[PDB]
């Protein structure tokens, strides 16, 4: 209980003592990142359905 | 007077973090994302359904192959799958009934699972026997494992019920750390890709970020009003997405130290069981007790499709490595794999 | 398709668990059986090398203790104490106790050879047969063995078909009784039916149930000098008892055609009937109709005491009302408010006795029919006994007719030993009595419906079906059992062979965390699968597969009872509102499956309504 709360109050003190970046970088950094493997995505680019194992593909290993 | 004097510091210290947060706020990320182009209409279908288990399914796990996956179920066994064909590689029946969770080491040598029986079980799958066997009980927890991953053959993470993860070395059997904080049952647990950290949704409604080489919480998660039920590391390590009871899925940036974005609507009321990115990032997939999984465009929020098959819960979902498929696990006893 | 086909050896799945709920899985309870016995020995003697001497020895005990006389057992005293007695004492771990050894040499050394001379050592062979010989036991095959017997005998139900009737032999009270076979063993037997009909028509209905329920209390202990019971049914319009078998007609239609019995005849017919009443007095049972007619012979002449209806278990409550026959019956029990004992049939006893020698009643003085007369000569006269009649004799009805309970021969605290020890009975060695070795005297030659069964009538035989445990254990221990289990011992290892060629599956029920498993059929359509029942679900497959379906817990919203025609069943209410309905192969079956449904969808449903993750949530 007392060890249980100054065990919170210097866990806090960890948490409040990171130094952060602006939101307005993050989000940036996270949309640079999707463009730049928007092509390699199956999902958003599709592949020719014969590589595909789930649409034309015969041959595999 | 001393829990007076520590509660009075505990919150002066809670609101240096509210307001250092809300000093980086400066923008939003949709007001970011706006400009570029919608992903548009997702129509993936379903290219397989695996057959099997006899009762609900609870979680599934790719292979880093793309094609192998293992799944857990209420029917007391693991199935590991060829999705390519449908055929079984395996069926392994498991000593307690009670099941919560599976996972596939990236070699593929092995796999994990367990549940109720608070014991993470080692299914060793290439013996010198050519058999599938039990090569280890990771005991320890005094509560259920909800979810497990490895990080090589000879490590994993366990999440548990009493509020614990833990990390173990599986050839002592021991628990190397253990990783204190959580007030409630923990549920998931997601790897960066380096194995560095790793991130934990547990029933307090917070999110944890944990140092995996020290043992200990370096950010906390909150905003969601109801039990964290599933997480996911985005592709680059710098973020995590989340799944809750509260109908909602959020988008949680380390760097900045809080939520960027919430995944929601009006009209779905009920809660989130699992998500997984594409392999850009750019689109969340969440299960839901609706019996649909949702397909997000995780940079502009704006839903772009769905997966409605399943007759029941989907309680669990992956996106394959190579990002060329989506497998979804259901209370409906079907796996289905989509593209 | 007649004879008995026990179930197969996964029945164990089932029975360990039902019998271990009613903790009979002991040493004592299962040695103690005479099936259980056989299998113990089977396994002891032929299995486990290290408890076969024990047994063999403990064998030798017992045929020790029915040695008839002083002479004979002074030489097996010796001739045991020589062969196995010098393995034993030089074999490690199974030394007897000096204690044991020394009791037993300070009667031996002292030519002292009574039947209980070895029992020191029966003790200790039990000690060291309860342990770990019977642990193994248990995890053998004949124990296997047992629950399948067991299993059987649990599921008897008997009707007219499971008979072979050859003939009537006594038109009685409400039906008539019939000399028969049954068709399992070929035990020979005597069926007693009672029509439903007439029961109703005279008001029988309490003599027949009191007739139920006595010779259940008597039935055990397997008795040489009563006609006594094995099983009890019923049919839409019978009721049956089936008893030993008495071929010989009774005591009164002899005395018509013999005339009045000498001393000696009279002995012997006297001897015999007072065991058959130590029995019931030791069991607290008193008989109250003693007199010839309910005497029966056997084809050698042997007799037992016969019509139960009238008697009454005195153990808890004493009775006190008028009841039996009327030159017959003692002081206490015609006076109206005084309660009886024991005592009733002592005094019964000299009034049959006398009947014997003298051809009437003590009471009944030149053929009379004032039953108030009768009464009043017994309350209040004094017996004139004749000249010719010896001294023993006389000493011995002037016992019996005591008017005063508290003066009367057998009530005066040791029962049936007192009259025993009496002077007329000086010449009999009473062992040779109770082993029917004795000659008998007499040896038998050669030979309306307008009335409608109510809902209400049935319900009172209900609870009327029984059967006598041991009764049925020695039937089938002194008929088919040995040739039956050697059958079934063919058949389990063909399909032991038979399932090999296959490339057997490995019991789908090791391995997990299976509760337990057996037959049943699902739902005419009567489909019999095999069950696996597991903590959270159960399964079942048809043959040669693994199950490919199942119901699990969470679904059973409860199992109750029911019945589907006239054969009982369980019925599972199913969240969806959909029935599942299982029957089981016996009684036995169904009170398990029933009980641990319960117990694993009450469990199961605690469990998971604390799980977050598959808990049911607000849709
Ligand atoms: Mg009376």
């Amino acid at each position: 209980s007392i060890a249980q709360a100054r065990k919170l109050v210097e866990q806090l003190k960890m948490e409040a003592n990171i130094d952060r970046i602006k939101v307005s970088k993050a989000a940036a950094d996270l949309m640079a990142y999707c463009e730049a493997h928007a092509k390699e995505d199956p999902l958003l680019t599709p592949v020719p359905a014969s590589e595909n194992p789930f649409r034309e593909k015969k041959f595999f290993c | 007077s001393e829990l007076d004097q520590l509660r009075q510091e505990a919150e002066q210290l809670k609101n240096q973090i509210r307001d250092a947060r809300k000093a980086c706020a400066d923008a939003t990320l949709s007001q970011i994302t706006n400009n570029i182009d919608p992903v548009g209409r997702i129509q993936m279908r379903t290219r397989r359904t695996l057959r099997g288990h006899l009762a609900k399914i609870y979680a599934m796990h790719w292979g880093t192959d793309s094609r192998l996956l293992v799944s857990a179920s209420q029917d007391g066994k693991l199935i590991i799958w060829d999705s390519y064909t449908t055929n079984k590689v395996h069926a392994i029946p498991l000593r307690s009934s009670w099941v919560m969770t599976c996972a596939y080491a990236p070699s593929g040598n092995y796999v994990a699972c367990g549940g109720l029986d608070n014991i993470c079980s080692i299914y060793n799958l290439k013996t010198r026997e050519g058999n599938v066997r039990v090569s280890r009980e990771l005991a320890g927890h005094t509560g259920y494992l909800s979810c497990c991953r490895f990080l090589d053959d000879n490590q994993i993470v366990t999440s548990s019920g009493d509020t614990t993860c833990a990390l173990w070395d599986i050839e002592t059997g021991q628990q190397t750390t253990t990783f204190t904080g959580h007030t409630g049952d923990v549920m998931s647990l997601s790897l960066a890709p380096d194995t560095r950290l790793f991130v934990s949704g547990a029933c307090d409604a917070s999110a944890k970020l944990w140092d995996v080489r020290e043992g200990m919480c370096r950010q906390t998660f909150t905003g969601h009003e109801s039990d964290i039920n599933a997480i996911c590391f985005f592709p680059n390590g710098n973020a995590f997405a989340t799944g809750s009871d509260d109908a909602t899925c959020r988008l949680f940036d380390l760097r900045a130290d809080q939520e960027l974005m919430t995944y929601s609507h009006d009209n779905i009321i009920c809660g989130i069981t699992s998500v997984s990115f594409s392999k850009s990032g750019r689109l969340l997939l969440a299960g839901y007790d609706d019996f649909n999984c949702n397909v997000w465009d995780a940079l502009k929020a704006d839903r772009a499709g769905v997966l409605a098959g399943h007759d029941n819960r989907v309680s669990c979902l992956g996106v394959t490595d190579d990002g060329m498929a989506v497998a979804t696990g259901s209370w409906d006893s079907f796996l289905k794999i989509w593209n | 398709s007649k004879k008995i086909l026990l179930p197969e050896p996964s029945i164990r799945s089932v029975m360990q668990k039902y019998l271990e709920d009613r903790g009979e899985v002991t040493f004592e309870k299962i040695f103690s059986q005479k099936l259980g016995y056989l299998l113990f020995r089977d396994f002891c003697l032929n299995h486990l090398e290290e408890a076969r001497p024990l047994v063999e020895f403990y064998e030798e005990i017992k045929k020790y203790e029915k040695l008839e006389t002083e002479e004979e057992r002074v030489a097996r005293s010796r001739e045991i104490f020589d062969s196995y007695i010098m393995k034993e004492l030089l074999a490690c771990s199974h030394p007897f106790s000096k204690s044991a050894t020394e009791h037993v040499q300070g009667h031996l050394g002292k030519k002292q050879v009574p039947p209980d001379l070895f029992q020191p050592y029966i003790e200790e062979i039990c000690q060291n047969l309860r342990g770990d010989v019977f642990q193994k036991f248990i995890e053998s095959d004949k124990f296997t063995r047992f629950c399948q017997w067991k299993n059987v005998e649990l599921n008897i139900h008997l009707t007219m078909n499971d008979f072979s009737v050859h003939r009537i032999i006594g038109r009685g009270g409400f039906g008539e009784v019939y000399g028969c076979r049954k068709a399992d063993t070929g035990k020979m037997y005597a069926m007693k039916c009672l029509d439903k009909k007439r029961i109703k028509m005279k008001q029988g209905e309490t003599l027949a149930l009191n007739e139920r329920i006595m010779l259940s209390l008597v039935s055990t202990g397997d008795c040489p000098f009563i006609v006594c019971m094995s099983y009890a049914f019923h049919t839409p319009d019978k009721l049956s008892f089936i008893l030993d078998l008495m071929n010989g007609g009774d005591l009164h239609y002899h005395l018509s055609q013999h005339g009045v019995f000498s001393e000696a005849d009279m002995r012997f017919y006297a001897a015999e009937i007072i065991l058959g009443l130590e029995h019931m007095h030791n069991r607290f049972v008193v008989y109250r109709d003693l007199k010839p007619a309910n005497i029966l012979l056997d084809e050698h002449g042997h007799v037992r005491i016969s019509d139960l209806g009238l008697a009454c278990d005195f153990s808890k409550k004493k009775p006190h009302a008028s009841v039996g026959t009327h030159g017959y019956m003692a002081p206490e029990v015609l006076q109206k408010g005084v309660a009886y004992d024991s005592s009733a049939d002592w005094f019964s006893l000299g009034c049959m006795l006398f009947k014997l020698l003298r051809g009437h009643s003590p009471f009944r003085q030149h053929k009379t029919k004032d039953k108030h007369e009768i009464d009043r000569m017994t309350l209040t006269m004094a017996v004139e006994l004749p000249d010719s009649f010896s001294p023993e004799l006389r000493s011995l009805l002037e016992g019996l007719l005591q008017r005063d309970v508290n003066r009367r021969l057998g009530c005066l605290g040791r029962g049936a030993q007192e009259v025993k020890e009496s002077p007329f009975f000086r010449s009999l060695d009473w062992q040779m009595v109770f082993l029917q070795k004795y000659p008998p005297p007499l040896i038998p030659p050669r030979g309306t419906k307008g009335i409608k069964l109510l809902d209400s009538d049935q319900e009172l035989y209900r609870n009327f079906p029984l059967t006598i445990s041991e009764r049925w254990q020695q039937e089938v221990a002194e008929t088919v059992f040995d040739t039956i289990n050697a059958e079934t011992d063919r058949l389990e290892a063909r399909k032991k062979a038979k399932n090999k060629q296959l490339g057997h599956e490995e019991d789908y029920a090791l391995g997990k965390d299976c509760i337990m498993h057996g037959y049943m059929s699902k739902m005419t359509q009567w489909q019999r699968r095999y069950f696996y029942l597991f903590p959270n679900r159960l399964e079942w497959r048809g043959e040669g597969e693994a199950p490919q379906s199942l119901l699990t817990m969470e679904e059973i919203q409860s199992v109750e009872e029911t019945q589907i025609k006239e054969r009982k069943c369980l019925l599972l209410k199913i969240r969806g509102g959909k029935q599942f309905i299982l029957q089981c192969d016996s009684d036995p079956e169904l009170v398990q499956w029933k009980k641990e449904l319960r117990d694993a969808y009450r469990e199961a449903q605690q469990l998971v309504q604390r799980v977050p993750k598959m808990k049911n949530k607000p849709r």
